[PDB]
């Protein structure tokens, strides 16, 4: 609507504003790549046509979000002005990002987490880090999708890669920063039939770069490599390890015991005596809830299976290591008068007094005896 | 789905905030408008396959030419096809009668509609007949009340202006 | 997300049965005591600051392991993380207690919550307690029984409402469990 | 600016769409909340320099060390200063009374007060203190209806959540 | 954008003045008459296909050179292009009638819009036309005297509003101009 | 992507030979019907409408439990998902017929159909019996014994490109099974 | 049929049931720190956990058994064959015992509410009856690893 020729919105930068708008696209970038030669070429605004230019914004940032042409006029009133000359197609992406029909689908029915990795996927064409992820939810509980969605695109690696003259797409830059971001760029950008519709949420790759180790699986970042740079490992190899793999990419597979959070269980033959290992480590979890109703006071139970937590053991190993350097106690000749480890021991007494006459108990068990340090 | 509520909801949480003073200011448009388009919603509901019975039949009165050989209905059962095609619009503005907004309109009839109706040769201009045939017919004395009337006419527009 | 009048198309669009007069009452009763609901979260969403101060507190003062080094709450940065990590559970179940079920914070804010604690390191039995504290926070609130300060309201009950936004809150301490 | 019309009609433009049901439906809401807040604002306006006299010096009770030298009160002028700092704020919530949402308070007062009272010394504590004596000395009989009192504490405890 | 509750706080804060009860009454007339403007709204927003199509097609009828080769509506793709270029048009001031003042469609749609139609070659006095057909055609419908189709309403007066959708349509031909 | 002519080479490649006169042949006789693969193509694209809305319909009218609430072909917007991931099918085949190997649907539409329909919840055996019915109008086209509307040609043997578009079909039958 | 005060019973376990764990094996380790020895059964992470889940397992177990009033669900699912499991694990019997007493102590006096650290709000009146009968389903299964 602003300018029959603009070049950019909002003067973020004071130095914007004496920027012209680039009259020819940004170049390639100038390392070498060799999965380049193997994609198709770059789609600029010089050189498509417009029904090419709406299919690839539409296969790009909007993932294959699957438009009718009654759903969605927003777009094409961004598209009404593109198609003029009004404005670039970097603000036309923009424009797109603050639509509601890209919300609709994206920030609505994905979660807080995700939202943010197919932000990511549909901008700069890869997927982020923890520590970007982390500097970037701020931006988007506490200061909105607006600012959000224009922090990619005041950013530079958007203004570096794709100019104001060039579709987003998926860029193979030769030397990358980390080894880890090649390809998690390449897992996040499968091909054909890619549908960010379908999995409500993905629950791979939000646990993988969720942390910096625990890099993701080996077939799923080799899976989308074009052909001939993989062929001749997908006849009978890696394809059974493939189509075990996207069994479980459908309804979202959990990774909770795998890849993340490990942990060796002992031998079911250690406790063959206990219970079966469909049922060992289950619980009845009790949550007993007050209000001053009666009619409305509720208590629910359900058995549930109970993981060890790597992350509060390491806290207690670390806290219990102040007694482990302050002596355990003095010996002498004259502990054969305690003969076993009944050095300290003394025999605890609890007695159950009670309205029912059956249920009285009476204890006594010999143990060790310790003053907190409260008292 | 497209509701009053969760417009006010989408709304405060793009812009990542509590839902504020005016947004349970907007719930309060619901007391007062549920009272005439929920009995709006069962006075269709008790008497909806009447409706189907007295206006499914006027496109055809209207468009006689669609029962010859060659066109959109050609035996019984495509009639039968017709008059289960409109019942289900008459569902889903009854739905939309109970959720305060045009939110069960949109996805499950409204959106991708042009293009079935293009591609398998339905005419439009029969399904509006045959919706503004059931708009037109509707007075305060016998069908319902004074405020029913006027969105569940509204809710009818709504459908003659999108599928046009 | 999905509302209370927004359930029960999508329960009768399953059995291709419309909406009628045998199941309004139930939603009749849902618009008549709006104004209940209506300053309920009114009184949840005034005091929400020292709502969280106070549980995040009340969850450290307990279990001082996350205040020594090696703690998920050791840091500077990690408190301002915990501080807000909660807040968010709050503006969520606020969401959920006005939309009328708890829909909107079940895929938005629940879903992949589990193996985010999990990949960065965060004791749930700590986020367990954390919560618990907002709902006893929370039905001390909406009863207006709260002894530390006192709001005005017309009389009646709002139990109803109390077991609700109870029940919203187990679903945040099932979803990271 | 954030009232209850300027979510409903950006919504719907962000959605490029007329003004559908739900839409005027929300606008029935400021009819019945209206005649609450706007009499909460004309008792808050002819009453106001009053309410400044005796809930501005609370915080100076509250916090008698700020009197001191090297302080944020050194001499009379930075306490007229603090005066028309927190009559400031009871002219915002005066502004979010008439309009009907929290679209005045955000911009003028709460947007960027957390950097210039960090860069000058201003403590957010002696703010909320003044308001909050302002929020609890409210009651039915004396001072305004029962549902004035109402949201005007609500607009109330919304400042004092955002300074805090 | 701005509604005419947040108007007057623009104005007063110009002043650094309170609002109070002297101007208080103004906006309590616009309360008392919001049923009728929200009708008026609903009745527009009605049948707008039918007031679109209507008016683009009377533009063509009285002027026959746009169909003309080297008219500006003469081929498939211009036409589809006129017949949304109007349609914004009305789906603003339908924003505009029911925020109550043209601030909404002031920076959104006006701006910028005369430039847009010289650079591409757009006639500025047809489309004069057809917005002074839509003028016309929003008269007679929210007066409900068009006697093409009448729609039932409880019975008053509505000149007050047919007047301000008046001076919301000579601001698109100002703008135009 | 890969042609039939760019299918020798990248044999040859594999053990550093020059393509030479022995198997030359194969090609000049792939060259020799290049106008019955062109005519052939041709017939399929031209008629390709009716060819994807009577193999859905019949693919509806043989199992009504897709249009039954509950069924993945149930509502308006899903009919219309249905239409077109069909008809990416068939316009991919088209591109395969003419190139004369299956490589340009193999990496570009049939890489990661599996999945997605299985996330979507989409019946794969249904959208088997869609493709099996799209093959035999193929084979009905392409042969020229089309009952329902018949084209010219010139006189000739296309069974070989018959089973062509036979072979194309049930890659994508195994690719979704 | 004691209704309110069993309800409010267990509600002083299963709210602090995150402080009794982590307060019993550092009590646990607060006699024995030859327990945290390079060879010792509370080792690193492989076996602190377990330890954490064991000991929250036996916590559990007995509110559902004082949710019910009888240990009957302390010997089904619970407990035929929780000797010979750990002698076969090799855990260390003598500290387990201690672990268990110091779950007991802390139970007691959670119901009885007399905790230095946190007094709960409760109706006026005496939980005798349920600060013995807890004691009596603690020693049930102290009286199982020995
Ligand atoms: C490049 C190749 C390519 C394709 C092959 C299609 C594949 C495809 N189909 C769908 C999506 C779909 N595909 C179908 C189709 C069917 N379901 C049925 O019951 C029938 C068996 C069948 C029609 C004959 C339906 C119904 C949906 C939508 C699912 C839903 O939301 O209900 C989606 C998700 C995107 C969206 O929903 O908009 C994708 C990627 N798209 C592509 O880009
Ligand atoms: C079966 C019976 C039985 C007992 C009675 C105790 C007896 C006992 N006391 C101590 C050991 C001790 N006991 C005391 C206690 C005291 N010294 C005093 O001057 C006061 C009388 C009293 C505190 C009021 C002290 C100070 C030590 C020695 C600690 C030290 O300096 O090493 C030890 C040495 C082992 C150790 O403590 O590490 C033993 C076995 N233990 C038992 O197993
Ligand atoms: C949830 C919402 C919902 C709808 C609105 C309908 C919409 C709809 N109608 C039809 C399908 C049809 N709809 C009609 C209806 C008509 N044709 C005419 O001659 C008249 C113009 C008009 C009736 C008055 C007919 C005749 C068919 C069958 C067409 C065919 O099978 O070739 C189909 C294809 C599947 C089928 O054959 O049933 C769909 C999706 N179905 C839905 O699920
Ligand atoms: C929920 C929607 C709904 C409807 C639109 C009607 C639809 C409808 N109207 C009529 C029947 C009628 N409808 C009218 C019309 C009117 N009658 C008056 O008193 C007014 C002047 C005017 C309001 C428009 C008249 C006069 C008849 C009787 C004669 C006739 O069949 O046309 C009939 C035939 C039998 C009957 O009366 O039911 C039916 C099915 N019924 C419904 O359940
Ligand atoms: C939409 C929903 C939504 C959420 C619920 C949160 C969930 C969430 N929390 C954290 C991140 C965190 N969350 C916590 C919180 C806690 N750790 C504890 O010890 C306590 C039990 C608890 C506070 C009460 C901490 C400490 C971190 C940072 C971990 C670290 O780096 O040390 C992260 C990683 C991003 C980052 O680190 O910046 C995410 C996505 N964010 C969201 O977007
Ligand atoms: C702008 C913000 C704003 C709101 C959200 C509403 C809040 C509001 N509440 C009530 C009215 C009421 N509200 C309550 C609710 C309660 N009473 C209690 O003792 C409990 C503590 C609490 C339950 C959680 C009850 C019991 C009534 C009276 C009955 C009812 O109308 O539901 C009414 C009047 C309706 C009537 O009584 O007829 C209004 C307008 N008003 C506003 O101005
Ligand atoms: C439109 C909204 C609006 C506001 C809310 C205020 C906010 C505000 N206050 C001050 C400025 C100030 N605000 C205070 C107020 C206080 N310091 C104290 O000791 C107490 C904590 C508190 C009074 C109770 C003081 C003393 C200054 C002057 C500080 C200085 O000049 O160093 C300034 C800097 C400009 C100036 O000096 O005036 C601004 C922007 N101004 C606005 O325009
Ligand atoms: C628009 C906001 C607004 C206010 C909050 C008050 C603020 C206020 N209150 C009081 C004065 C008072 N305020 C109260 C308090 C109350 N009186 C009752 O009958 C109730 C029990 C209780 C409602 C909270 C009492 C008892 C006095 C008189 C004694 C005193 O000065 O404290 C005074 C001194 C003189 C006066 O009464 O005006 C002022 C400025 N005035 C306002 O214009
Ligand atoms: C937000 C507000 C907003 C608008 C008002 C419109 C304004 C607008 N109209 C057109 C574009 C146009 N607008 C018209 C319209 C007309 N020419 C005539 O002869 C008639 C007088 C009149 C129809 C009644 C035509 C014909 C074009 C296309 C010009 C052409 O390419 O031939 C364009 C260029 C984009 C494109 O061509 O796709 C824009 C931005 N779009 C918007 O986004
Ligand atoms: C969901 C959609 C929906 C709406 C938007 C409103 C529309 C609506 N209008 C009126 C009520 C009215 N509406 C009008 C308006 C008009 N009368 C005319 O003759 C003119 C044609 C037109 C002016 C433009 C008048 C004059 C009244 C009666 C007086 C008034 O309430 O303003 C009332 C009742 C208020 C009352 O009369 O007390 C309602 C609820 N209702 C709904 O259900
Ligand atoms: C612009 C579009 C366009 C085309 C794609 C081609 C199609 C075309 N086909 C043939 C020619 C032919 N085409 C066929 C093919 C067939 N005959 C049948 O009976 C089968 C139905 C069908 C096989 C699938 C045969 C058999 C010949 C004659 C032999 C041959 O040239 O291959 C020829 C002449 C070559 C020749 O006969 O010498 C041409 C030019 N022409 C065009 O203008
Ligand atoms: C799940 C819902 C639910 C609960 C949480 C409890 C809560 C509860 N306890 C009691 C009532 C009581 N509760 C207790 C219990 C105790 N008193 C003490 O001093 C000890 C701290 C504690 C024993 C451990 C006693 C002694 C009474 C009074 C006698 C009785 O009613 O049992 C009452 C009746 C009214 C009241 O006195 O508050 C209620 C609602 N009951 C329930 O229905
Ligand atoms: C270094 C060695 C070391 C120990 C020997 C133990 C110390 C210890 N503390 C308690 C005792 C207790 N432990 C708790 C538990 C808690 N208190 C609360 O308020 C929280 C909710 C919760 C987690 C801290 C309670 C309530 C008591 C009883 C009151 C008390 O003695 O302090 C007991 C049982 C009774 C006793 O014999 O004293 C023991 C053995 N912890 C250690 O680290
Ligand atoms: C239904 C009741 C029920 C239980 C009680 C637990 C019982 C239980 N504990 C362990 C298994 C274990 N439990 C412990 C725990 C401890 N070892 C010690 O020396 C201390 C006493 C304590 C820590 C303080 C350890 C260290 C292991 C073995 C881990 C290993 O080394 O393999 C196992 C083997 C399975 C596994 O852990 O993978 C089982 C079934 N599980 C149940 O299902």
């Amino acid at each position: 609507l602003t300018l029959p020729g603009t070049a950019e919105t909002n003067l973020a930068v004071p130095s914007n504003a004496v920027r012209k708008v680039q009259p020819y696209p940004i170049a390639k970038p100038p390392s070498y790549s060799s999965v380049d030669s193997l994609r198709p070429a770059r789609v600029s605004r010089m050189d498509a046509d417009w029904a090419t230019i709406y299919e690839q914004v539409r296969r790009q940032v909007m993932g294959n979000a699957y438009v009718m042409e009654g759903e969605a006029p927003d777009i094409d009133v961004a598209f009404s002005q593109l198609k003029g000359g009004n404005l670039t197609v970097r603000e036309f992406v923009r424009a797109v990002g603050k639509s509601a029909s890209y919300r609709t689908r994206f920030m609505e029915a994905k979660s807080s987490y995700n939202f943010v990795l197919l932000n990511f996927k549909h901008f700069l064409g890869r997927a982020p880090t923890q520590e970007e992820v982390s500097t970037h939810i701020q931006i988007l509980a506490t200061s909105g999708l607006e600012a959000e969605i224009d922090s990619y695109i005041d950013s530079d690696e958007y203004k570096a890669l794709f100019g104001d003259h060039v579709v987003p797409y998926v860029v193979y830059r030769g030397t990358y920063l980390s080894s880890e971001r090649f390809n998690r760029m390449v897992k996040a950008n499968p091909g054909g039939a890619t549908s960010d519709k379908a999995k409500s949420n993905l629950n791979m790759i939000a646990t993988v770069a969720a942390d910096l180790p625990t890099d993701a699986i080996d077939v799923m970042r080799g899976l989308p490599s074009p052909i001939t740079s993989e062929t001749l490992a997908f006849g009978t190899a890696y394809y059974w390890a493939k189509v075990e793999k996207e069994a479980s990419e459908g309804r979202s597979a959990s990774p909770i015991g795998e890849k993340i959070g490990k942990f060796d269980h002992a031998p079911i033959s250690t406790y063959t005596s206990l219970c079966s290992y469909d049922k060992v480590n289950k619980a009845p979890q009790i949550s007993v809830t007050n209000v001053g109703s009666d009619e409305h006071s509720y208590v629910s139970v359900t058995s549930k299976y109970i993981a060890p937590d790597m992350a509060a053991a390491a806290q207690m190993l670390a806290d219990c290591q102040k007694y482990k350097a302050g002596g355990n106690a003095p010996t002498g000749k004259w502990m054969k008068y305690y003969p076993g480890t009944t050095v300290n021991m003394a025999p605890y007494i609890s007695l159950n007094d009670t309205g029912s006459d059956s249920s009285r108990t009476v204890s006594v068990t010999l143990d060790k005896v310790k003053i907190s340090p409260n008292k | 789905m497209k509701s009053v509520i969760t417009t006010v909801v989408s709304a405060a949480d793009a812009a990542g905030r509590f839902p504020s003073n005016s947004d349970l200011e907007s719930i309060q448009g619901n007391i007062q408008r549920s009272a005439a388009r929920l009995e709006a919603a069962e006075k269709l509901a008790g008497n909806h396959e009447a409706v189907v019975k007295e206006a499914g039949d006027a496109c055809f009165a209207k468009y006689a030419y669609l029962k010859n050989p060659g066109e959109a209905g050609e035996n019984q059962e495509k009639i039968n096809k017709c008059y289960r095609d409109v019942d289900h619009y008459m569902r889903l503005v009854n739905y939309c009668l109970v959720v305060g907004g045009t939110g069960p309109l949109d996805e499950w009839g409204i959106a991708g509609a042009r293009e079935v109706y293009r591609t398998l040769n339905l005419p439009t201009s029969a399904y509006v007949a045959s919706i503004a045939y059931t708009r037109d017919r509707l007075c305060v004395p016998r069908d319902m009340s004074a405020q029913a009337g006027v969105e569940f006419s509204a809710y009818l527009d709504y459908l003659i202006n999108a599928l046009s | 997300m999905l509302d209370a009048f927004s359930r029960v198309v999508v329960n009768s669009d399953a059995k291709a049965a419309y909406v009628g007069g045998s199941d309004l009452q139930a939603l009749k009763s849902f618009i008549a005591d709006g104004n209940k609901r209506l300053d309920a979260v009114n009184s949840i969403v005034s005091n929400a600051s020292c709502m969280v101060s106070d549980a995040v507190s009340g969850m450290i003062c307990e279990n001082p392991g996350l205040i020594s080094p090696g703690g998920n709450c050791y840091t500077n940065r990690r408190m301002a993380a915990c501080l807000r990590d909660g807040e968010i559970i709050l503006r969520y179940v606020s969401y959920a207690l006005l939309a009328g079920d708890a829909s909107v914070l079940e895929d938005r804010c629940l879903n992949g919550l589990k193996e985010t604690y999990i990949a960065l390191g965060v004791p749930t039995n700590s986020s367990i307690r954390a919560v618990s504290i907002m709902k006893a926070q929370a039905v001390a609130f909406i009863t207006n029984t709260a002894t530390e300060r006192k709001m005005s309201f017309a009389a009646g009950d709002c139990t109803s409402l109390a077991s609700e936004v109870a029940s919203y809150f187990d679903r945040v301490g099932a979803a990271i469990s």
